[PDB]
C-alpha cells in the first residue's frame, strides 16, 4: 500500500516578469519517502535546486518543498519533474502563474 | 491550543544499499528549529531557526548523541519489525514516530503525544492518558506488551509533563518575535473565464502564519463546500503559507458569491468578493 | 529538546 505525491507548482511571490522570485514545487502526501524532483527550465533540469528537510502529515505521508531562485519572464516555460514508484513515468506538471 | 513542539523521525531500511537511513526534523507549532540525517557527511543535529541557535555546545552535543543513540534503535526496531509480520529482509520499509506537547495560553499541558506507523499505517499509540497505549494490530500488541511491562508510558508522561512543556516554554520565548507572531493572509479575488457561460472565481490567501486557514466560497450566504476546489496549504518558503479556493460561476452570477477567511492573525473573519 | 530515555523503547 503507497501513496502517489500531489504536486503544486508556484512562486513565493506574485509574479511580475523580469523580478527575481522563487520558485516552488510542493510534493506532498506520498509514502515512501524516496521521491525524485527535478525543476525544469524551457524541459531543461535547473541545476541550483535546494529541499526542505523530510517531513510527514498526521496521516504519515511525506512532504517536501524543492524550490530555486527563478527570474520568470513572458515566454520562459517552467515546470516540475516528480518520479516516485507509485508512477509508471514521471509526471510533470508545468507552472502556471494564476494558480 | 496555543502552541506545540513536535519531533518527528523517519528511519527506512534500504537493504543492499547500507544501514537504514534515519532523519530526525523537530517542530515548534509551525517553524522548523532542528534536523538530523544519518545520512550527512558529519551527522549531528543542527539548526534551522535562528532562535535556536543560541543553545550552547551540550544541548547540540547531547542532541546529537541522543539522535544517534535513537538511529541505532530504530534499526533494530525495523528488524524486529520484519519478524512480527513475517517479512523479508530484501524489502525496504519505513518506521515514524511523532511525539510532542501542545500548551495552553497560560503554558500549561494540553495534551501529551506518541504515536507510531510501520509502513506509513499506525502501529502503537500513547493514549490521551499518557499512561496506556493503543495497537493497531496483533504485532503492535507484542509491542504494548513489552512497554506495558517496561513501565515505557510513564517515561514518556514524565517527558511530556515535564521537559517537553519547559523546554516549549524556553524556545516561545526566545523565539517570541516570531513564534509569537501570527501574519494574516494577505486576500484577493481573481476571475477566470472558461467559457462564455462560465468562470473561474479564485479566493486567494498569501504570506500567512501558522498554516491553520479556512477559505470558504458561499453562494447566496450558503456554503459551497461540495463545489469548492480547495488545494492544501502551500509553504512559501519565506516561512509562511498559501492557500486557494475556487468555484467555477455562471457569467454575471459573480455578485452572488463571497469568499471568507478565517485566520487567527484576523481579528474578524473577513469577506471578499471579485 | 528531544526525549531522551535511559533505555530506548524497542519494537
Amino acid at each position: 500500500i503507497q501513496r502517489t505525491p500531489k504536486i503544486q507548482v508556484y512562486s513565493r511571490h506574485p509574479a511580475e516578469n523580469g523580478k527575481s522570485n522563487f520558485l516552488n514545487c510542493y510534493v506532498s502526501g506520498f509514502h515512501p519517502s524516496d521521491i525524485e524532483v527535478d525543476l525544469l527550465k524551457n524541459g531543461e533540469r535547473i541545476e541550483k535546486v535546494e529541499h526542505s528537510d523530510l517531513s510527514f502529515s498526521k496521516d504519515w505521508s511525506f512532504y517536501l518543498l524543492y524550490y530555486t531562485e527563478f527570474t520568470p519572464t513572458e515566454k520562459d516555460e517552467y515546470a516540475c519533474r516528480v518520479n516516485h514508484v507509485t508512477l509508471s513515468q514521471p509526471k510533470i506538471v508545468k507552472w502556471d502563474r494564476d494558480m | 491550543g496555543s502552541h506545540s513542539m513536535r519531533y518527528f523521525y523517519t528511519a527506512m531500511s534500504r537493504p543492499g544499499r547500507g544501514e537504514p537511513r534515519f532523519i530526525a526534523v523537530g517542530y515548534v507549532d509551525d517553524t522548523q528549529f532542528v534536523r538530523f540525517d544519518s545520512d550527512a557527511a558529519s551527522p549531528r543535529m543542527a539548526p534551522r531557526a535562528p532562535w535556536i541557535e543560541q543553545e550552547g555546545p551540550e544541548y547540540w552535543d547531547g542532541e546529537t548523541r541522543n539522535m544517534k543513540a535513537s538511529a541505532q534503535t530504530y534499526r533494530e526496531n525495523l528488524r524486529i519489525a520484519l519478524r512480527y509480520y513475517n517479512q523479508s529482509e530484501a524489502g525496504s520499509h519505513i518506521i515514524q514516530v511523532m511525539y510532542g506537547c501542545d500548551v495552553g495560553p497560560d503554558g500549561r499541558l494540553l495534551r501529551g503525544h506518541n504515536q507510531y506507523a510501520y509502513d506509513g499505517k499506525d502501529y502503537i499509540a500513547l493514549n490521551e492518558d499518557l499512561s496506556s497505549w493503543t495497537a493497531a494490530d496483533t504485532a503492535a500488541q507484542i509491542t504494548q506488551r513489552k512497554w506495558e511491562a517496561a513501565r515505557v508510558a510513564e517515561q514518556l508522561r514524565a517527558y511530556l509533563e515535564g521537559l517537553c512543556v519547559e523546554w516549549l516554554r524556553r524556545y516561545l520565548e526566545n523565539g517570541k518575535e516570531t513564534l509569537q507572531r501570527a501574519d494574516p493572509p494577505k486576500t484577493h479575488v481573481t476571475h477566470h473565464p472558461i467559457s462564455d457561460h462560465e468562470a473561474t472565481l479564485r479566493c486567494w490567501a498569501l504570506g500567512f502564519y501558522p498554516a491553520e486557514i479556512t477559505l470558504t466560497w458561499q453562494r447566496d450566504g450558503e456554503d459551497q463546500t461540495q463545489d469548492t476546489e480547495l488545494v492544501e496549504t502551500r509553504p512559501a518558503g519565506d516561512r509562511t503559507f498559501q492557500k486557494w479556493a475556487a468555484v467555477v460561476v455562471p457569467s454575471g452570477e459573480e455578485q452572488r458569491y463571497t469568499c471568507h477567511v478565517q485566520h487567527e492573525g484576523l481579528p474578524k473573519p473577513l469577506t471578499l468578493r471579485w | 529538546k528531544a526525549f531522551s530515555p535511559e533505555v530506548i523503547p524497542m519494537f
